[PDB]
């Protein structure tokens, strides 16, 4: 449990690591009595306990801030369509049309994670880190955070090509068979990019356009609809909708993968 | 940007590079995405109805419908400039929302500017778990702020307790002004209690702003004296 | 069977470097509550494992933060897996028979070894008073300093014993001598010498 | 929106009570309309604020060196104090006294034995608490037990919290001394807040409050309902309260 | 003051512009050229304002 | 519907204001509401607004003018004083009826500052609180006036100003004095006079 | 002694915050430092050489609309009212 | 009024202003000067100031601009560019 602790005398008083382990006993324990708290929204949760897509309403889409777009002035008029109205001087999101593209959105990913195609989440924006790297380690997918290096995909060979590659079973199970040079060097593509900010990501979307890859994303008011295959029409700029979002196609993308381990193992 | 088509249409490259040869193993996103079939179609689609008012876009009324004069006491006889000139541009502009509230509210913060400095939390904890009956102001996972004055006043309309907009507000307004001083009196007398048992407070807010002013009067102090002196050279 | 990248970095610029880091954040993260309270890899070393041409100084102190807090945690609170985690990362003078401390010093092309004992600020240079082969006032007070430092001058006989180089290159390498022997008689004295300036040689030297 | 918490053997409890201290009627009064009242309360006091989203104990802990919401704090000292209160009195979640905690207690009430302890704590609660309070047994940072008593809604983590002295009436010449050291205590600090660190926790929590015992016991003799308390406790809950 | 009274009434940039005779257009053109100028800086001025609050608020 | 919630969405709540957030006219209440942001939520930059406020503001407290705006910023001031002073007021303990019974927009008596009643008195432990004494900063060297507790009102002297103020001249407000808050009252443009005395 | 622009003076009955008394307040203030604006007609202001004579220099230079902050129709009344009262005799 | 400048090759002080800060030395210097004018030199009145540069100069006799970085960094955000 707690190794190399030494404990004190009965004598003397407690030490600051003996008040520490108390601290937390009494913590794990009687700090968390007397209400429960209900009706209370906590951000992590929003990463480690995404709600499936059919269990996804207007009013939780709303919440997230999901709805709120771009500055009139800002506006992309090819966005159009998605646009409910405007409201304090900024653009409101049609959440109806949000919840269809984004039921249409998981059930693209939960095919393509169901498949054992590659999932790619790319988000570079300050604090999408950890709902990218969750989305990634529960997908059993892939993401970029820090910056998407321009020919990522168009030019993999000197970019992508010096990383290590890994043959695995149909249950993700490591094999550990040697690979052979050719093989090392061959380019592995994404079956499946998202982006949680396009406007910044051109780049990306431009390659997986050339490259033939189908693409996700969050198309805010000022961002263009026809750059991707699947697009979502929301807010790109909270992080609190970003994470809503990206959690729900992370769930969808599990719940492919656990469909398709289920059936290996059957 | 033009509507772009190398997006939506990747497995329509796909498939004629599958079947010409090209490309011999079919990605793991092919039958995926030709399950479920992007929407290629990127339209202006027209409005013809203000959700947050309900107002009818896209309307003329005809001579016809005025059998009568008007305020001016004219017959409407021809059409004007006006209804003569095409509103399509008023079809595909998104429509402004308009609510009464937003109406109230601004009067409640200019009758009661104060209200305004307590803080207000704009986190949407979950929106549809919502369940208020408006019977009463004050509501369980909801704070008592004036946003609950307009609530009350619109619940009071629409139940037509009072026929006016000015009624309806001034009674949510008592019952705001009772509760709030109930809530004060409530925060007075804990005070008084804690000390009549003998609590003791490190700090009070007199006390504290005390301090951050003497912190920035002491940075004052130097930069005037340094000031000082540079300036009568 | 399926060939897919190792790593789920792979598509940043550095991905082995991005993985460690994110094995390095989930530790830190899953301890966070823990309080707190030996060098490591070098650059190239952790280029060998990490990005190697792609690693980048700013990857290597991020790596070095990190790692540096890990260890930080106070040791009665740590367990395996961090100790686990950071493995891989990891790359007395006494007196003589006689009591005497026995020191060497040099400065110029003078060399000078002392033997410094217990005793009532005798001193001896090669056999001779220390004025009969000093002559100069100055060498004589700078062979003091480092007793005077210590306020221990009339409490040590030294026997001085110099070669090479002139009177002041001698005298001053008595007198390093006389502080690195007397660091011995009182270990907890050293810093007050160090921070005299009689425990450094003076490397300076004739140049071509 | 604080919500009451769910107890063990919640239908027997209305049924019956918890046995030998109180009633069906009194529990519902203690538990279950006075928890109710008072989570409601806080929840009203609070919502809207970011102290909806903790727990009262981190609320009181957070709330306990500010003037003005005392208020606040009182309900959610009561919303921690009463449930610890109803937890060394469930029925079960016969349960016997450690041999750490008699050796605590031992040892920290100069040798002597827990049941004249007990004695001597329905006598601290007949003389100090007047009217509505509540009763500790806390252990301090050096494995010390001792007896305190808070007035009103007071809480024993927090020292200049305790209320431990009542100023209405008199109050003896070491009482003020030991509020002045306490106050000294306090403004040593260079935390802006004020705050200081206690370590004490409550190993036992007794409710002296007339919600506990007025419906069962009447006005007077409630010393008897803190003896019917002390000895039918819970004593799994108290014995893991102490750590080791 | 005196020297701020003559800038402020533009006398010395006058006296230098009637020194000379300047056809029309030259002068329009020049007039033009100046209040774009000035225009210009205007905006880079309120560019700059937003560029230092920006930066304030950790933008 | 979609807009009804937006309606009574609590982005809807706040009401429309414009006012300078930058303002160093007079100052005599609140011009912008004050938006609150729990710890969890600043530690990802969520404060309820369209955008994510920059990771350099600390504070949990600010006042906003737009959601956005043609320079892709959020219009904001990291500031949340007035509520102290509110707060600062209530420890003063001096009370300030239009709470007891087309639209007007005069500030109705204490637009929210006070709403205690006059009639009563504070208990402690030493007895009753006869009069409220606070500490404050006299200003200048002039009525003159003082900071007391994040208002500036006007001191009622007693016989002569001590001389410390004639020593000390223009750096009078460095040090501290106690004051007792002899009135309080609201003027109709909202500003509040009160009177205190130097002991 | 403190030399008045050196010194910030918190005006009678206004709220401050621990800001106001720094060097940075006053620099702010620094930074951020009638009857035509009022809809009135500034031909009518014709035969009134000292309402006119407001919206000039010391030399008699008609001000600047960047300086006057009148709008172009009331600047162009007020300039046509200036010269009318130059040449009528008046100013 | 507001006036929008166009899309600009870049956002860029030519001369950026830094407030560097008179030495001390030298105004110590300067009042001393006054000092001797006035009084007189080695005038007993200000002899005292006399110290104060006497030590202020004892060891040493006297003891930055990022707008444009701000500026270019920040010009792609604020410059209100129409979408493409
Ligand atoms: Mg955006």
């Amino acid at each position: 449990p707690y190794p190399n602790l030494i404990p004190s005398a009965n004598d003397k008083p407690y030490s600051s690591q003996e008040l520490f382990l108390r601290q937390l006993n009494h913590s794990m324990r009687t700090a968390k009595l007397g209400a429960t708290i209900s009706k209370v929204y906590y951000p992590h949760k929003d990463i480690f306990y995404p709600p499936l897509p059919e269990n996804i309403t207007v009013e939780s889409l709303m919440s997230a801030g999901v709805h709120l777009g771009q500055s009139t002035s800002l506006w992309r008029s090819s966005t159009q369509s998605y646009i409910y109205g405007e409201y304090k001087g900024i653009h409101i999101i049609d959440l109806n049309q949000t919840l269809s593209y984004l039921k249409r959105a998981a059930k693209v990913v939960e095919g393509v994670s169901e498949s054992g195609g590659i999932i790619l989440f790319l988000g570079t924006r300050q604090g999408q880190k950890r709902g990218l790297e969750e989305a990634a380690k529960k997908t059993h997918g892939y993401y970029v955070s820090t910056r998407w290096i321009p020919g990522t995909l168009t030019n993999s060979t000197e970019i992508s090509g010096i990383w290590e590659k890994q043959e695995i079973d149909s249950n993700d199970n490591p094999t550990e068979r040697a690979l052979s040079p050719n093989e090392t060097s061959k380019q592995v593509k994404p079956d499946l990019l998202v982006v949680l900010n396009p406007t910044e990501n051109r780049n990306a979307l431009l390659e997986a356009i050339k490259s033939r890859v189908p693409t996700i994303a969050i198309i805010d008011t000022d961002s263009e609809p026809s750059l991707v295959t699947y697009p979502i029409p929301g807010n790109d700029d909270s992080l609190r909708s970003v994470n809503f979002l990206l959690g729900v196609l992370a769930r969808a993308g599990q719940r492919g993968l656990q469909n398709r381990l289920a059936r290996n193992n059957e | 940007m033009k509507i772009q088509t190398n997006a939506v249409n990747v497995l329509q490259r796909t498939s004629a590079y599958l079947k010409s040869g090209l490309l011999k193993e079919t990605p793991a996103w092919y039958n995926v995405v030709a399950s479920i079939p992007p929407s290629t179609k990127f339209t202006r689609e027209p409005r013809f109805k203000n959700p947050s008012n309900g107002h009818i876009i896209g309307k003329l009324v005809d001579v016809t419908e005025q059998p009568h004069a008007n305020n001016k006491g004219l017959y409407k006889t021809r059409p004007n400039s006006s209804d003569k000139r095409v509103g399509v541009k008023r079809l595909y502009r998104p429509p402004k929302l308009t609510y009464v509230e937003d109406r109230l509210r601004s009067l409640f913060y200019k009758q009661h500017p104060w209200e305004l400095s307590r803080p207000k939390i704009l986190v949407e904890n979950e929106i549809g778990d919502e369940n208020y009956d408006w019977s009463h102001m004050l509501q369980i996972g909801r704070p008592l702020d004036g946003e609950s004055v307009i609530q009350r006043t619109m619940y009071l309309i629409k139940t037509k307790q009072y026929g006016d907009m000015v009624e309806a507000y001034d009674h949510a307004r008592y019952e705001f002004y009772a509760l709030r001083m109930q809530e004060e009196t409530e925060q007075q007398v804990a005070l008084e209690e804690a000390e009549m048992f003998g609590s003791l407070f490190g700090v009070s807010a007199i006390e504290h702003g005390i301090q951050k002013e003497q912190e920035v009067l002491d940075v004052w102090e130097k930069k005037v004296v340094e000031e000082t002196e540079l300036m009568a050279a | 069977r399926r060939i897919v990248p190792k790593l789920a970095t792979f598509y940043s610029a550095n991905p082995n470097h991005e993985d460690r880091i994110n094995r390095l954040e989930r530790l830190l993260r899953k301890y966070i509550k823990l309080p707190s309270q030996a060098p490591w890899i070098s650059f190239d070393e952790y280029a060998l494992i990490g990005g190697g041409t792609k690693l980048k100084p700013t990857q290597y102190t991020q790596l070095l933060y990190m790692l540096n807090k890990l260890h930080n945690i106070d040791p009665q609170l740590t367990n395996d897996e961090i100790t686990s985690e950071l493995s891989q990362y990891y790359k007395i003078k006494t007196l003589d028979e006689f009591g005497r401390s026995i020191a060497v010093g040099k400065r110029k092309s003078s060399t000078a070894k002392v033997f410094v004992v217990r005793g009532t600020g005798e001193i001896l240079v090669n056999g001779r008073q220390l004025n009969d082969y000093f002559l100069k006032m100055k060498d004589r007070e700078s062979i003091m300093y480092p007793l005077q430092v210590i306020e221990s001058v009339g409490k040590y006989n030294i026997f001085a014993t110099t070669s090479g180089g002139g009177p002041t290159g001698q005298a001053e390498s008595i007198m390093h001598a006389i502080a690195k022997a007397l660091v011995v008689f009182n270990p907890l004295l050293k810093s007050r010498l160090h921070k005299a300036g009689v425990l450094t040689r003076d490397y300076r030297h004739v140049e071509r | 929106i604080h919500v009451v918490p769910k107890l063990p053997n919640s239908k027997a409890l209305l049924q019956n009570g918890v046995p030998n201290i109180l009633s069906s009627s009194g529990f519902k009064t203690v538990w279950f309309d006075y928890q109710r009242y008072l989570c409601d309360k806080l929840t009203l006091a609070t919502a809207g604020q970011s102290l909806e989203s903790y727990y009262p104990f981190h609320i009181l802990l957070k709330t306990a060196g500010n003037p003005l919401q005392s208020n606040i704090f009182n309900l959610a000292s009561s919303i921690h104090n009463n449930h610890l209160f109803v937890e060394n009195i469930l029925p079960s979640a016969k349960t016997e006294p450690s041999r750490l905690f008699l050796s605590k207690i031992k040892d920290s009430f100069n040798g002597s034995d827990w049941e004249v302890v007990k004695e001597e704590m329905i006598y601290r609660a007949e003389n100090e608490v007047l009217g509505q309070g509540w009763l500790f047994l806390v252990e301090n940072n050096e494995k010390k037990l001792f007896i305190l008593t808070s007035n009103n809604n007071g809480t024993p983590y927090y020292f200049p919290r305790n209320q431990s002295f009542d100023l209405n009436s008199a109050i003896s010449i070491d009482e003020f001394a030991t509020l002045k050291q306490m106050k000294e205590l306090i403004g040593k600090s260079t935390k802006l807040n004020g705050k200081v660190q206690d370590w004490t926790m409550p190993i036992i929590c007794v409710n002296l409050w007339d919600h506990a015992y007025l419906h069962d016991y009447g006005v007077g003799n409630r010393s008897k309902y803190v003896k019917n308390v002390l000895d039918n406790l819970n004593w799994s809950v108290v014995n893991n309260r102490i750590f080791s | 003051r005196l020297n701020r009274i003559m800038f402020e009434n533009n006398i010395p940039g006058d006296k230098r512009s009637q020194r000379f005779y300047m056809k029309p257009g030259k002068v329009a053109e020049l007039k033009r050229s100046q209040r774009h100028r000035k225009e210009f800086m205007m905006g880079f001025k309120r560019l700059i304002e937003i560029v230092k609050d920006a930066k304030r608020k950790g933008y | 519907t979609l807009a009804e919630l937006l309606g009574r969405s609590r982005i809807a709540q706040v009401a429309n204001n414009h006012k300078p957030l930058t303002y160093t006219g007079k100052k005599f209440h609140p011009t912008h509401q004050i938006i609150e942001t729990k710890p969890s939520t600043l530690y990802r930059q969520e404060w309820g607004l369209k955008s994510a406020i920059p990771s350099k503001i600390k504070s949990r407290y600010l006042v906003y003018n737009d959601l956005d705006t043609l320079e892709r910023i959020t219009t904001f001031e990291p500031r949340g004083g007035t509520q102290w002073n509110r707060l600062r007021f209530q420890e003063m303990g001096v009370p300030i009826n239009p709470f007891f019974k087309k639209f007007n927009t005069e500030i109705i008596g204490t637009g929210g500052l006070s709403y205690s009643l006059p009639g009563k008195l504070k208990n402690s432990p030493n007895g009753v609180i006869q009069r409220t004494v606070v500490p404050g900063r006299i200003l200048n060297v002039v009525k003159w006036l003082a900071a007391i507790g994040g208002f500036v009102a006007d001191v009622v002297f007693f016989q002569s100003p001590p001389s410390s103020f004639n020593s000390m001249g223009d750096f009078i407000r460095m040090k501290t004095f106690l004051f007792e808050i002899l009135e309080a009252s609201m003027e109709k443009n909202g500003s509040v006079s009160m009177h205190a005395r130097l002991l | 002694k403190i030399d008045q622009s050196l010194s910030k003076k918190l005006p009678k009955g206004t709220i401050y915050d621990p800001f106001d008394f720094s060097m940075g307040r006053i620099h702010l203030d620094r930074k951020y430092q009638d009857i035509m604006k009022s809809g009135a007609n500034p031909l009518e202001f014709y035969a009134r050489p000292r309402i006119l004579s407001r919206y000039v220099t010391s030399t008699g230079r008609i001000q600047h609309r960047d300086i006057t902050g009148l709008s172009a129709k009331n600047q162009r009344r007020l300039s046509k009212a200036i010269r009318r009262c130059q040449a009528i005799g008046l100013m | 009024p507001v006036y929008r400048l166009p899309p600009l090759p870049r956002l860029k002080v030519k001369k950026p202003i830094i407030r560097q800060e008179a030495n001390k030395c030298l105004v110590l210097m300067s009042n001393l000067l006054q000092c001797w004018s006035s009084y007189g030199h080695m005038s007993p009145k200000c002899a005292g100031l006399v110290t104060e540069l006497k030590s202020c100069t004892s060891e040493s006799a006297l003891g930055k601009s990022n707008i444009n970085y701000h500026a270019a960094r920040l010009y792609d955000r604020i410059n209100g560019k129409p979408h493409d």
